[PDB]
């Protein structure tokens, strides 16, 4: 559908750093390292090779579309926010705590301080219970 | 800062896409 092709182009545009229409191992590695991952050049080759269809060793948008159609057909901004909240809420009590947000930041390669964590929880925490529930998270996350 | 919340959601979205390769 048109909504999800739009979705997947936006995603592709996050990886295609130079806007040349192809994702390279250099660009995929740059993205993965920004997420606090440490891939080898071999892991990056294996990932590009699974998605590559013409054996040129880079991913164009049609190849990326085929991957997303096989692996993520249903994702929307809404399903993405629900999934992120489930991943962030480590103990599954329906609230993100300061300690859970610290864990998430470390897991995604985001430098943190306790003052930043406190400010983030306080700004998202609409009801003032001290933690961020799903309604609060959606309010914070709807705008890019 | 709302920018950092937005940035974490975006990082999680890109992690999910990386996982598809
Ligand atoms: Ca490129
Ligand atoms: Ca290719
Ligand atoms: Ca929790
Ligand atoms: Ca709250």
């Amino acid at each position: 559908t048109e909504e999800q092709i739009a979705e997947f182009k936006e995603a592709f545009s996050l990886f295609d750093k130079d806007g040349d229409g192809t994702i390279t191992t250099k660009e995929l590695g740059t993205v993965m390292r920004s997420l606090g991952q440490n891939p080898t050049e071999a892991e990056l080759q294996d990932m590009i090779n699974e998605v590559d269809a013409d054996g040129n060793g880079t991913i164009d948008f049609p190849e990326f579309l085929t991957m997303m159609a096989r692996k993520m057909k249903d994702t929307d901004s809404e399903e993405e926010i629900r999934e992120a909240f489930r991943v962030f809420d480590k103990d599954g009590n329906g609230y993100i705590s300061a300690a859970e947000l610290r864990h998430v930041m470390t897991n995604l390669g985001e430098k943190l301080t306790d003052e930043e964590v406190d400010e983030m929880i306080r700004e998202a925490d609409i009801d003032g219970d001290g933690q961020v529930n799903y309604e609060e998270f959606v309010q914070m996350m709807t705008a890019k | 800062k709302k920018a950092v919340w937005h940035k974490l959601l975006s990082k999680q979205r890109k992690r999910a896409v990386v996982a598809c390769f």
